[PDB]
């Protein structure tokens, strides 16, 4: 569950992020190609290179399935139902997956935000991503 | 694990600049915070009440440090490093009985801790570099369980 | 999530485990004492050995606390609050650990009712006990 | 992977009564069916939609008598695990791409289908010793992402 300080710290941090909120999501997904490439094999249809504008127009769709999360903390099933079907049922994504994107989101803030990426601050954002991956993968039948 | 001249090359570069006495007890502090059943481990250390406590504490600083040493140790040895890690697998394993999944956790955490000190430096090539080196430091740890 | 029929089936099959609960739960213990035995140090107040009165009085618990989520598996979260505060708090025990019990209690289910345990039902009771395990490993703070 | 003579006896005892015709598909239907992301890699086998439809598949039977094969090819090589399924590990890494973690699972449904087929004779220790040849063919058909 999401403490309180947890959900005041993901605000504090995602509010930093601003402009950037797609272009981080993009690199987030590049860092996810690079370091765990049996992860590629979902994007066939994208071509994945660096400066892809496949890749930019789906990290912008991811950061705001995330704001929205965000937006919507204390009702993320919810708020992210439609998403849940879509990965587990359509795309069949395996639940193994969405620790590597948290990480490598997680990577992304850290590499981006130094001020804000304290402990604390980190091990919100990791329950936050943990909270959003058991939404995503709920759906499988 | 095999990397190429290109990714040892960033790797060894990085590497080269970390600060080896504060970025380990960085890692293991946050590991601590970030994954808490992990202070089932370390209850000798004292004070671990508070995000604040554990990364000042001045045995978690102290510890991280000879872990960042046996990861530097194990940059020396990539093609090696089930020999290199034998002693600290059957410490880990045989002795603590810690399970190995946490020696991944260890891993991204340190993956982490180099992105915030290293900012744009810490490229995403650079990156799956260091994310191979820290999959075989943990598959290394873990070799008594296999 | 769960869906009707999930529910329908488990509610069934642990119908069917009657008087053998805490026996069962006794031996699904012993199962993940032998199989990984990283999971014996959380018990050093306990003889693990065969016959231990120790695992069989904890089997009976475990089960108990299984058949309450299976009376209240719509309100799962209010019904193991008090023990998913004890396991990942006090105990701080890994949440790996609970994929390890889970496993070892659907294969003493599959030795012990055969009939009961077909491929439909065993998806149904992995799910329950994922959602049990997610419900126990959600106070880690 | 290491087991004692009275582990490699249980194991090898029980391997001997197994229906090398059926046990495979059971453990291959069921991982579909309980973990039903894993259907992505076999699309090609038709009817997937329903428990029944899933168990009764050709296909699924045909494919999981060789995996079962495999399983006792490897049986017949405790101590050399990685050789044996050296070309396996090309296949199901660099070629299919499939996240080792589902070699655990399949593993485990095969753990769940042998105590499903023997019952009380598939005792805590016989499971004890399945899971430790599991694991070792699980790492082993891993090595390549290693
Ligand atoms: C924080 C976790 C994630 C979030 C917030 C997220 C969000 C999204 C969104 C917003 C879309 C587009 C939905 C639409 O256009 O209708 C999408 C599509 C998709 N996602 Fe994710 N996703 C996540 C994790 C993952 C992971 C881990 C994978 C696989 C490794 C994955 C694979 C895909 C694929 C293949 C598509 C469809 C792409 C296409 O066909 O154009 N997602 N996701
Ligand atoms: C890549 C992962 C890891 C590396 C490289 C590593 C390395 C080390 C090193 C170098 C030592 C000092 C050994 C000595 O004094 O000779 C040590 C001790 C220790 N490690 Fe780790 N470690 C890792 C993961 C972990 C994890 C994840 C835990 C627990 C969650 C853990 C628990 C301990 C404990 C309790 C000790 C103290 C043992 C003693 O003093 O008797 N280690 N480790
Ligand atoms: C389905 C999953 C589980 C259930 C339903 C469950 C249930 C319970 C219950 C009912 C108790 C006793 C509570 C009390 O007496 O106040 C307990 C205690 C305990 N559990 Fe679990 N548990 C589960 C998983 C685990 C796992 C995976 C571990 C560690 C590997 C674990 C370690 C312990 C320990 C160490 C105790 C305290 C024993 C003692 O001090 O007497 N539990 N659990
Ligand atoms: C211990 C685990 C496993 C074993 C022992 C195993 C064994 C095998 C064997 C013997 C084959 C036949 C290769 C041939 O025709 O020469 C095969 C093919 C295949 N396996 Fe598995 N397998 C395992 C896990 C998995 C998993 C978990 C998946 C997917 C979730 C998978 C996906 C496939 C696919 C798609 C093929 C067909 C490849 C082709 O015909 O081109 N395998 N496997």
């Amino acid at each position: 569950v999401l403490s309180p300080a947890d959900k005041t710290n993901v605000k504090a941090a995602w509010g930093k992020v601003g402009a950037h909120a797609g272009e981080y999501g993009a690199e987030a997904l590049e860092r996810m190609f690079l370091s765990f490439p049996t992860t590629k094999t979902y994007f066939p249809h994208f071509d994945l290179s660096h400066g892809s504008a496949q890749v930019k127009g789906h990290g912008k769709k991811v950061a705001d399935a995330l704001t929205n999360a965000v937006a919507h903390v204390d009702d993320m099933p919810n708020a992210l139902s439609a998403l849940s079907d879509l990965h587990a049922h359509k795309l069949r994504v395996d639940p193994v997956n969405f620790k590597l994107l948290s990480h490598c989101l997680l990577v992304t803030l850290a590499a981006h935000l130094p001020a804000e990426f304290t402990p604390a601050v980190h091990a919100s954002l990791d329950k936050f991503l943990a909270s959003v991956s058991t939404v995503l993968t709920s759906k499988y039948r | 694990v095999h990397l190429t001249p290109k990714e040892k090359s960033a790797v060894t570069a990085l590497w080269g600049k970390v600060n080896v006495d504060e970025v380990g007890g960085e890692a293991l502090g946050r590991l601590l915070v970030v994954y808490p059943w992990t202070q089932r481990f370390f209850e000798s250390f004292g004070d671990l009440s508070t995000p604040d406590a554990v990364m000042g504490n001045p045995k978690v600083k102290a510890h991280g440090k000879k872990v960042l040493g046996a990861f530097s140790d194990g940059l020396a040895h990539l093609d090696n490093l089930k020999g290199t890690f034998a002693t600290l697998s059957e410490l880990h394993c045989d002795k603590l009985h810690v399970d190995p999944e946490n020696f991944r956790l260890l891993g991204n955490v340190l993956v982490c801790v180099l992105a915030h000190h290293f900012g744009k430096e810490f490229t995403p090539p650079v990156q799956a570099a260091y994310q191979k080196v820290v999959a075989g430091v943990a598959n290394a740890l873990a070799h008594k369980y296999h």
